[PDB]
């Protein structure tokens, strides 16, 4: 029944010493404070042109997770965190014409902690040409989702796999797709 | 005008 | 080797434009919420035991309570405002195809398939028509999928048996479209 929701995400997670903020719109980024150069980024450029933030709040906020974290911590007996392996997916997004550009995603969901290693194969070589990436969105259950991006050129010629590692996974997890 | 952040409340130790 | 996190959410809940607003302030730890601010209940309550300690401290400090309380004013209500125009106004298009799934003789079944992709926001219906007529009965949808880019797809499909002379018809209402999109397929 509610109309929107609005999310301010954080975390900080020992001992990987690794942090995110972001702002979520009806599950969609807004942002995100990019931790090693202190600045906003915009998950459209246009958004960058209606609004701004101050990425030195988002700072201060990551120092008090990171407080929290050490005190928590404590409190709870060192009791580590459960591994919720992803599922993925690997999807198009707009319908796959012979020799036309688009766009493989890699669709990573439902896990935590929020650390992957994520490689697109092509034909089992791994590609980085045009390669894009969001951060870790927050899931109302209180996992997370990422998504990565493979501009590619549809042929009967290739085949492609996207390859995840995740701690609760045995094995390194491929989404394969082809034609 | 300026996005706010909503400030996070440090725990007790 | 053990990982321990540490996650925080500040949700702004909108009904009704901004008519009401509910403000939570949430925290977590390794998946677990344990103590959080809800604006309907205007102090900190602990979610589970572990929290105790931080609802007791934090509700005996007055200024932070009195603070808590403005953020469905000040930061809920006012994030909205500087965010409507590109976020709750944001209209895509979608665009429309239709095709069979795969390529067959008539009078064999076949799904028929309504691919609707590129468009924002996600709300959306999808219909299947047969020489005009609305086919309730058929119908398989993948659901709404994120792209993760202010955009959507869904696939909508039609078990059909085509038969010659058969027409076929997707139609979408969008919020982005006065007039619903259709595209035909012929049998
Ligand atoms: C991401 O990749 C790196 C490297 O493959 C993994 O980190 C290494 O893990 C090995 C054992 O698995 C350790 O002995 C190394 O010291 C680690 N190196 C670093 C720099 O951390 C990491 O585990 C992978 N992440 C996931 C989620 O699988
Ligand atoms: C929504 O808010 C309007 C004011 O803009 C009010 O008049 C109306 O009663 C509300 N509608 C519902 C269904 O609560």
């Amino acid at each position: 029944k509610e109309e929107h929701v609005i999310i301010q995400a954080e975390f900080y997670l020992n001992p990987d010493q690794s942090g995110e903020f972001m702002f979520d719109f009806d599950g969609d980024e807004i942002f995100h404070v990019d931790m090693a150069k202190k600045e906003t980024v915009w998950r459209l450029e246009e958004f960058g042109r209606f609004a701004s933030f101050e990425a030195q709040g988002a700072l201060a906020n990551i120092a008090v997770d990171k407080a929290n974290l050490e005190i928590m911590t404590k409190r709870s007996n060192y009791t580590p965190i459960t591994n919720v392996p992803p599922e993925v997916t690997v999807l198009t997004n707009s319908p796959v014409e012979l020799r036309e550009p688009n766009v493989l995603i890699c669709f990573i969901d439902k896990f935590t902690p929020p650390v992957v290693n994520v490689t697109w194969l092509r034909n089992g070589k791994p590609v980085t040409t045009g390669v894009s990436e969001t951060v870790f969105l927050p899931r109302e259950d209180h996992l997370f989702r990422k998504f990565h991006y493979l501009p590619f050129l549809p042929s009967t010629e290739d085949v492609y796999d996207c390859r995840v590692e995740h701690w609760g996974l045995d094995e390194p997890l491929l989404k394969h797709w082809e034609f | 005008g300026g996005i706010g952040s909503d400030n996070k409340v440090t725990r007790r130790g | 080797r053990p990982r321990f996190l540490e996650y925080s959410t500040s949700e702004c809940h909108f009904f009704n434009g901004t008519e009401r607003v509910r403000y939570l302030d949430r925290y977590f730890h390794n998946q677990e919420e344990n103590v959080r601010f809800d604006s309907d209940v205007g102090e900190f309550r602990a979610v589970t035991e572990l929290g105790r300690p931080d609802a007791e401290y934090w509700n005996s400090q007055k200024d932070l309570l009195e603070q808590k309380r403005g953020r469905v004013d000040n930061y809920c209500r006012h994030n909205y405002g500087v965010v409507e125009s590109f976020t709750v106004q944001r209209r895509v298009h979608p665009k429309v195809t239709v095709y069979p799934s795969k390529t067959q003789p008539l009078q064999h079944h076949n799904l028929l398939v309504c691919s609707v992709s590129g468009f924002y926001p996600g709300s959306i219906e999808v219909r299947w028509f047969r020489n005009g007529q609305e086919e309730k009965t058929g119908v398989v949808s993948t659901g709404l999928i994120h792209n993760g880019d202010w955009t959507f797809q869904t696939l909508v499909m039609l078990e059909t048996v085509p038969r010659s002379g058969e027409v076929y018809t997707c139609q979408v209402e969008h919020p982005s479209v006065t007039s619903p999109l259709t595209v035909e397929w012929r049998a």
